[PDB]
RNA sequence: UACGUCG
RNA sequence: UAGCUAGUAGGUGGGGUAACGGCUCACCUAGGCGACGAUCCCUAGCUGGUCUGAGAGGAUGACCAGCCACACUGGAACUGA
RNA sequence: CCCGCAGAAGAAGCACCGGCUAACUCCGUGCCAGCAGCCGCGGUAAUACGGAGGGUGCAAGCGUUAAUCGGAAUUACUGGGCGUAAAGCGCACGCAGGCGGUUUGUUAAGUCAGAUGUGAAAUCCCCGGGCUCAACCUGGGAACUGCAUCUGAUACUGGCAA
């Protein structure tokens, strides 16, 4: 059944990249929300937009820089057989620091530089690479 | 300024009618010392012939890379058909510490002092094709900037 | 596999055995030769291989092989036995350290002296 | 515990000069030098990888004298120092002390500066010092004693270190037979052509 | 404060006495998945008010028998 | 009885105490309550050759401890500043 | 056996 | 090795100890432990640490130091803080 | 520890050299004698056996053996697999277990942040100091990745209510 809604989104962004997909449409959630507040906020999604009164659909407008594809890599780390909580100090940095992860903290959710910045660590989501 | 380097010679085998006959592959790598690998297979009858063709191949069919200061940028996985390669910056991480037939591709690559450990197969004519595959697909952050906006 | 199947049943890698049964895992141990004997190899080489076959002080009794170009061993001969297996013998583990305690070490020898019992000679 | 042998011998294997034998003379010229480092030492080797890597290092060693255990103590010092490591052990090597009396000119060789360090004739900072691995710091002052001052060698020594190219890191003067090493040598400040990666990634295997 | 911990009856059948289970939830040093984990223990209650399937409180004290060094302070959620 | 007393741990022909409150009854080398400062029978003439916590020497007395004849020589010599 | 190249 | 346990699990009262306590005894209740591995069997002193490892781990716990246990073998108490 | 004396005078072995693996030829032997960690050498011109010359590696050591970890991603948590190489139960139902759509409120158990107590000393690591240097000894710090308590945060997971 569905028990991960949100790597099923990152697999909804994954299998859209790599069909040359112009926008890709999902369920919404509040968590989705956020994430994908966070996306086009550094730069891997163009836009997003949540419609729908009674059942929101979540709306990714997609980024391409040349013919390739803008998210390269996207995988999901916390995933709900097995849950990561990493500390300030423990938080990772995704190709050396050339892509974020996403890491849902107290304060809201973030990327690793934002919450390395802001002092307090969380429950890694995401890595985009 | 070509640096040239053969990594293995071997001796391959045919079976005809009257016995076998035995040809040989060589498996070089040529690069500028900055960025501008290639490799080439090359075979042929016997060894100078082959080596040559291996270079003349290798010479053509090359490939940028985006280097750093003098090595990687990020820790970066090729692979190709049955060999995993794994490699890792080390900012100065004094040395090329490589196994055998990467050693070489990373060593005319240009760079200097990165961290490898391949796994999986290690056959030599697959672990580069899993170098190259690995320093093609490792970006920059001028290009990673320029993808996202900034 | 699953993180859950670990949790419930853990990896377990073998014990992977030792070769050598010179019980406590002693780097040498003593014996009395009970037997002398020529044995000939598996099929690719051919030769009489001086080998001989050990009541050791642990109680075991194991066969043993004897190095280089002739012994001095019959019998009784107190020896001194190594580890280590000769490939080409069927059942063979160990050898006799050369220039020990009933084991003369080879005569006429020069080159790879040591590992044969010799002293060096003088000149 | 030192190598007592033929000395370019060891100098015709590496195909380089190792300057074992400085002395009297110029260059070689009673070598056969690049020729036979044996029997059939006329036969290109065709050289491996572990062949460069191993040749590198003994070419360092039996540069500036030291075995092995003692050069891998060395790269172990070198390798936990900050900084870049081929580098680190060239900057341990070059403040050996029978090295900073052969760079000031008080031997003629590397041999020769290591006996007068050893037959206590050097004093560092105005104590004598016996010993040829003692690790000269920056801003010293190492100078011959009484004894063996005026004696022949260093005299000669003097004389050759002219001929050669006066380090930068030294204060070299042969007036009152003392010195004083100022600081680290740099990495471009020394010999060019010794390859420190080789020795690094023969020690990390 | 006083340091309490929380849990449930598992059984009941003793003479002014309960025996409670307590859940605590820990991460696999290996594995790095957190599990559940019980902890049954021995309570003791004067006058033996909390029947079998209750949620109560539990304060540690002197040793009142062989195990038995627990002692409930609160008898909370007793819904059937 | 509780000591502050002195605990030989340099090498041979080269002791360096450092002084300690042990229960006394104790093994030399072996468990102390606190270590409180230490002393270099040599060092060398340089600086200090001994450095001694007084203020936690002065609790220990306070509570009952016991004071060997070096502890208490070198109280002697340090006396509040030499 | 057996594959290692110049004015 | 899937059942183990009758002072066994708990209660009341008496005794006992420096001190709580089935620690012990009388009576009452019929519990307690167990697949989150009881019970049985083989092995083993434990730790700070040591060796290896990029690391996570894996092996080990000689010297040095903390704790426990033993003092020919089995048992017992006496003196004493 | 310092000074003086006499004289290079008292002071170099061990393994290896077919590939892996740095370092090659001659002679003796001829499926023998024997070597060997694996591949495998030896049945007449053996760079693999035994000797010599030569070289290579280490050096008051050097080899062999035993044992551990590594390499071994060959138990894979980091970090593997399962059509045909080993590997999908013959198929289902289902308890305990694991996981669980979506919104709001509360809690704050997990999670995170800070504080306090503790995590003995030595050892490892860092910056210094003393033995002529080094090993060694040593000063200060870091560390001991933990546990407990208190103070907060409430995004995610859990509890509760709708």
């Amino acid at each position: 059944s569905m028990q991960d809604p949100i790597a099923d989104m990152l697999t909804r962004i994954r299998n859209g990249q790599a069909a040359n997909k112009a926008a890709v449409t999902m369920p919404s959630s509040k968590l989705k929300v956020a994430i994908a507040n966070v996306l086009k906020e550094e730069g891997f999604i163009e836009d997003f937009k949540v419609e729908g009164d009674t059942k929101p659909e979540l709306e990714l407008t997609l980024k391409y820089f040349q013919g390739k594809a803008v998210v390269e890599s996207i995988q999901r780390v916390s995933r709900p057989g097995l849950r990561i909580y990493k500390r300030k100090d423990e938080l990772p940095k995704v190709m050396a620091g050339l892509g974020i992860a996403v890491v849902s903290t107290s304060k809201g959710v973030m990327t690793d530089r934002a919450a390395r910045q802001a002092g307090l660590g969380g429950e890694i989501i995401c890595y985009v690479a | 300024e070509l640096q040239e380097k053969l990594i293995a010679v071997n001796r391959v085998s045919k079976t005809v009618k009257g016995g076998r006959i035995f040809s040989f592959t060589a498996l070089t790598v040529v690069g500028d010392g900055n960025g501008r690998v290639g490799f080439g297979y090359g075979k042929a009858r016997e060894v100078p012939a082959a080596i040559q063709k291996a270079m003349e191949k290798a010479r053509r069919n090359m490939i940028n890379v985006a280097l750093n200061n003098g090595t990687l940028q990020h820790p970066v996985k090729g692979v190709h058909t049955g060999s995993r390669v794994f490699m890792q910056p080390a900012s100065e991480g004094t040395g090329i510490i490589a196994g055998g037939a990467m050693r070489a591709v990373l060593e005319v690559a240009g760079v200097h002092n990165v961290l490898a450990k391949a796994y999986g197969s290690t056959n030599p004519i697959n672990v580069v094709r899993a170098t190259i595959d690995g320093l093609e697909n490792m970006n920059s952050p001028e290009m990673v900037a320029a993808k996202r906006g900034k | 596999a699953t993180v859950n199947q670990l949790v419930r049943k853990p990896r377990a890698r073998k014990v992977a055995k030792s070769n050598v049964p010179a019980l406590e895992a002693c780097p040498q141990k003593r014996g009395v030769c009970t037997r002398v004997y020529t044995t000939t190899p598996k099929k690719p080489n051919s030769a009489l291989r001086k080998v001989c076959r050990v009541r050791l002080t642990n109680g075991f009794e194991v066969t043993s092989y004897i190095g280089g170009e002739g012994h001095n061993l019959q019998e009784h001969s107190v020896i001194l036995i190594r580890g280590g297996r000769v490939k080409d013998l069927p059942g063979v583990r160990y050898h006799t350290v050369r220039g020990a305690l009933d084991c003369s070490g080879v005569k006429d020898r020069k080159q790879a002296r040591s590992k044969y019992g010799v002293k060096r000679p003088k000149a | 515990a030192r190598y007592l042998g033929p000395k370019l011998k060891l100098s015709r294997r590496e195909g380089t000069d190792l300057f074992l034998k400085s002395g009297v003379r110029a260059i070689d010229t009673k070598c056969k030098i690049e020729q036979a480092p044996g029997q059939h030492g006329a036969r290109k080797p065709r050289l491996s990888d572990y062949g460069v890597q191993l040749r590198e290092k003994q070419k360092v060693r039996r540069i500036y004298g030291v075995l092995e255990r003692q050069f891998r103590n060395y790269y172990k010092e070198a390798a936990r120092l900050k900084g870049n490591t081929g580098e680190n052990l060239l900057a341990l090597l070059e403040g050996r002390l029978d090295n900073v009396v052969y760079r000031m000119g008080f031997g003629a060789t590397r041999a020769e500066a290591r006996q007068l360090v050893s037959h206590k004739a050097i004093m560092v900072n105005g104590r004598v010092v016996n010993i040829a691995s003692y690790q000269v710091s920056p801003n010293d002052v190492v100078s011959i004693r009484e004894k063996a001052k005026k004696q022949s060698r260093v005299k000669a020594a003097l004389e050759l270190a002219e001929q050669r190219e006066k380090p930068t890191w030294l204060e070299v003067d042969a007036g009152k037979m003392e010195g004083t090493f100022k600081r680290k040598p740099e990495r471009s400040d020394l010999s060019a052509d010794i390859n420190e990666h080789l020795i690094v990634e023969l020690y990390s295997k | 404060k006083i340091r309490t911990l929380q849990g449930r009856v598992v059984s009941d059948k003793m003479e002014k006495s309960i025996v409670v289970a307590i859940e605590r939830f820990v991460k696999h040093p290996i594995y790095g998945k957190f599990i559940k984990r019980t902890t049954k223990l021995h309570v003791h209650d004067e006058n033996n008010e909390c029947g079998i399937g209750d949620v109560v409180e539990i304060r540690e004290c002197r040793p009142l028998s062989k195990t038995k060094s627990w002692t409930l302070v609160r008898v909370v959620e007793k819904a059937v | 009885m509780v000591t502050i007393r002195l605990a030989r741990h340099g090498a041979k022909k080269r002791p360096f105490y450092q002084v300690v409150v042990a229960d006394s009854r104790n093994a030399r080398n072996g468990r102390f309550i606190e270590r409180v400062g230490f002393f270099n029978p040599i060092a060398s003439e340089k600086e200090e050759g001994t450095r001694l916590d007084l203020d936690r020497i002065a609790h220990w007395v306070g509570q009952g401890a016991t004071i060997s004849d070096r502890v208490a020589a070198l109280i002697k010599e340090v006396n509040k500043a030499a």
